[PDB]
């Protein structure tokens, strides 16, 4: 079993470029092809190209064709992959996978171990906190009340957002960033039976790390 | 370059039940087509090769099949584990491509969204934007869609929408819909109203407040 | 003679056929599909390469040698000697395959490295010269020399037996042949012993692979060996009953036979074989 180990997250300007490792290990190097693999957009699924790491021979995909550049140093057992003149059309995850390749009568070949893959956010947006706004129902019967939070105009991702401090767990949706112009918005939303607000209090836990900053808002009747 | 065409897209299943997905090629590529299962979070794992071919460790319940343009999995007895997204790829000359996917998800009874109204924080007014949100909440199965409303008439600009995946819990789908207008134009209308159309509910689902 | 000789006439042109045909067949299907251009295929071509000229030349050859034709013993050697070059450059195919599918299994991980296009191409291009060399010696020189300048063309009159037995039989047939052997014993019972205790999913499919290809070779063994053993009875014992002319006609074809059943067990084992068959059929004959 070859290992596949590659390199952390970047976050890198537009025009930069970037070189992501691939660290394999237990097995020979040299003797199969080391491919790459974008995932774009959660589901789509590109193939980059790949390089034979003893001839350090590369074909490439038309497409990755003056975008990727497949290296390989054969001491450390490492194949690269540089992306340059990076656009936001480029972030995304990156993964090396090695191709397996026997002869039944023909050429035989498959991906059959993948690097843990590597994210690749490009952005010319400043490292920027939260907004973080309180939504309470409208003034004026519901068996069960539902409250919400909006955590505005944030960068980069993640935050994190809990209900008065991650004791209130049950009830509770929080969705996905979008990024609204070049920043980021999120939100949560979280239910409890009536007689719970505003009987009890209820908080609204948000920690941008990036930006070192950390608000709660309580959920007030307007 | 050869296109690879996979269906259906999404599919939703109870545990222990068959399913078959669908991989055409757009030329004739005999045998060179693999198979991946992706979990949350996962990289791809292989799963058969050679069109035919059972990866080890991957269990027996699994099996593809076909030649030349088209070729299909069937997963034999589905368990809680199986869930995931599954791509086809091709093998065939020097230049090769996937699938579009096809997200295996799981399949429960028909339940209508609770759509909740939030009019803008004073906080936000007072930083001079106003944005008024619209969660809506536990539905299957998960096509929905939103039309906002200011005084009757529909607006389309600047409503931003995010979804979670099947709740762990419930298996349920939620969204969220963000109407963000300029504090001064959010002044000058009155009514806000968010109405969402399901399956559940032959006409939409209605909420809304006004500025009192 | 008119009807026993006609027997063989046709049985012969048949094979003839068959051999231009089912070798044709390979030699398209690899010029067609990827998957099939790979090292070990470049050698079953030149295989097939050789099977085919047995079909357009060697036969007819053999044919017009049968009758005890008149010609000049030099120009009549090439008909006689033109068969060995084949049978040559199949056992350097077949020897080449057997090495390629040692170094694919007992030593995968330096294959990479050490099987490429470029040299497979080399190798052949070597071997066809020797080929040549070795077919056509008794033309170098080593022969043994109606009309007042012909000689009338008999096989066992113009090509030497010593030739035959030590150079052809000894050396350059039964040596390669043997190594063969030895070649793919230590695969299969390197890998029966590998199997036992440990990708073994892989190790299978490409023995299985090695097994079709081996049955080949095996092939090929079969359908010559009756022939060389005889060439050897005819000469190191004189004192023996010459093998007759019906068992003779025999083990001539027998041989002629091998150039016919390759593109059979390619079909019968080989999956990506008898699919890209298969879609020469339908999509070329058939439509
Ligand atoms: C190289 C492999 N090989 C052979 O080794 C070979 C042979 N034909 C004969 C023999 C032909 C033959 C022998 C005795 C005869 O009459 C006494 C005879 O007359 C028809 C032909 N031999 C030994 N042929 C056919 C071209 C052959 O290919
Ligand atoms: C005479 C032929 C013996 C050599 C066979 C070589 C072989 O089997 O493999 C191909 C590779 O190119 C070898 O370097
Ligand atoms: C005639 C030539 C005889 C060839 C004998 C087989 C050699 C062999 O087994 O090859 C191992 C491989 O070349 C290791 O790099
Ligand atoms: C009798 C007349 C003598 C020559 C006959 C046949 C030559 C054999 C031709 C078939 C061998 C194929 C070689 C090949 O295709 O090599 C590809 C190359 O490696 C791509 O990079
Ligand atoms: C190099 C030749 C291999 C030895 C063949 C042999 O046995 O020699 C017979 C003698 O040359 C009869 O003219
Ligand atoms: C393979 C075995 C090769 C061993 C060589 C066997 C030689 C047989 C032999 O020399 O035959 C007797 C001779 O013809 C006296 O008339
Ligand atoms: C393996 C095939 C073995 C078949 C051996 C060929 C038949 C035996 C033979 O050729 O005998 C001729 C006879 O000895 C002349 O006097
Ligand atoms: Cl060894
Ligand atoms: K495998």
């Amino acid at each position: 079993e070859v290992q596949l180990q590659q390199s952390g997250a970047e976050l890198v300007k537009p025009g930069s470029s970037v070189k992501i490792s691939c660290k394999t290990s237990g097995d020979s190097f040299t003797a199969y092809n080391m491919n790459w693999v974008k995932q774009s957009h959660g589901k789509s699924l590109e193939w980059i190209g790949n390089i034979n790491p003893y001839y350090g021979s590369t074909r490439y995909n038309q497409k990755f064709k003056g975008k990727a550049t497949l290296t390989v140093d054969k001491s450390s057992s490492t194949a690269y992959i540089q992306l340059n003149s990076l656009t936001s059309e480029d972030s995304a995850v990156y993964y090396c996978a090695r191709e397996g390749n026997y002869y039944d009568g023909g050429s035989v070949r498959y991906f059959d171990y993948w690097g843990q893959g590597t994210t690749l956010t490009v952005s010319s947006a400043k490292t920027t906190a939260p907004s973080v706004y309180p939504l309470a129902p409208v003034c004026g019967s519901g068996s069960s009340v539902t409250l919400g939070c909006l955590v505005k105009g944030y960068f980069p991702e993640p935050v994190t957002l809990t209900w008065n401090s991650g004791s209130l767990s049950s009830g509770v949706h929080t969705f996905p960033a979008v990024l609204q112009s070049d920043l980021y918005t999120l939100s949560s939303s979280v239910t409890v039976t009536s007689s719970t607000w505003p009987s009890q209090s209820i908080t609204c836990n948000v920690a941008h790390p990036a930006s070192s900053t950390k608000v709660d808002k309580k959920i007030e009747p307007r | 370059d050869i296109v690879m065409t996979q269906s259906p897209a999404s599919l939703s299943a109870s545990v222990g039940d068959t399913v078959t997905i669908t991989c055409r090629a757009s030329e004739f590529i005999y045998s060179s087509l693999t198979w991946y299962q992706q979990k949350q979070g996962g990289s791809p794992q292989l799963l058969v090769y050679a069109a035919t071919n059972l990866a080890d460790a991957v269990p027996s319940r699994f099996s593809g099949s076909g030649s030349g343009t088209q070729f299909s999995l069937k997963i034999n007895r589905l368990q809680p584990e199986d869930f995931g997204t599954y791509y086809c790829q091709h093998f065939y000359g020097s230049t090769w491509a996937f699938g579009g996917g096809t997200k295996l998800e799981i399949k429960r009874a028909d339940a209508a969204p609770t759509v909740s109204i939030f009019p803008p924080s004073s906080e936000q007014l007072t930083s001079g934007g106003a944005s008024v949100v619209c969660f809506l909440n536990n539905f299957y199965p998960k096509d929905i869609n939103v039309k906002w409303k200011i005084d009757g008439s529909e607006r389309q600009n600047g409503v931003l929408n995010s979804w979670t995946d099947q709740d762990s819990k419930d298996s349920t789908y939620s969204m969220s819909s963000t109407l963000t207008l300029t504090k001064d134009e959010y002044e000058r209308h009155n009514s806000y109203t968010c109405e969402a159309t399901h399956k559940t509910s032959t006409s939409p689902i209605v909420k809304s407040f006004n500025r009192n | 003679p008119i009807m026993g000789s006609s027997v063989y006439i046709t049985v012969e042109l048949a094979i003839a056929v068959l051999a231009i045909l089912g070798n044709v067949l390979v030699c398209w299907a690899v010029w067609l599909n990827s998957n099939l251009q790979n090292v070990t295929n470049y050698f079953v071509v030149s295989l097939a390469a050789a099977d085919i000229l047995v079909g357009v030349l060697a036969i007819p050859f053999a044919i017009t040698i049968s009758t005890g034709f008149c010609a000049a013993c030099h120009g009549c050697l090439f008909i006689a000697c033109f068969v060995l070059v084949l049978a040559q450059s199949s056992i350097f195919s077949l020897l080449a395959i057997a090495i390629d599918r040692y170094i694919a299994i007992r030593i995968p991980l330096r294959y990479n490295g050490l099987v490429t296009g470029t040299r497979a191409a080399g190798i052949i291009a070597i071997c066809w010269v020797l080929s040549f060399a070795i077919g056509l010696t008794p033309m170098l020189g080593w022969n043994n020399c109606c009309g007042e300048g012909q000689v009338a063309c008999l096989f066992e009159d113009v090509v030497p037996m010593n030739y035959m037995v030590y150079f052809n039989f000894f050396a350059c047939v039964l040596v390669p042949l043997l190594l063969m052997l030895g070649v793919y014993l230590r695969i299969f019972l390197a890998a029966r012993r590998q199997l036992k205790q440990m990708a073994r999913s892989t190790l299978q499919k490409e023995v299985h692979a090695a097994k079709s290809l081996a049955i080949i070779a095996g092939l090929f063994a079969l359908c010559w060996l009756p022939l060389h053993i005889i060439n050897c009875f005819t000469f190191f014992c004189p004192d023996c009953s010459h093998a007759p002319l019906w068992l003779m006609y025999l083990a001539i074809v027998l041989s002629h036979t091998n150039s016919v059943v390759n593109p059979f067990i390619y079909a019968y084992r080989i999956r990506e074989f008898r699919q890209t068959f298969r879609k020469i059929i339908r999509s070329h004959v058939l439509r």
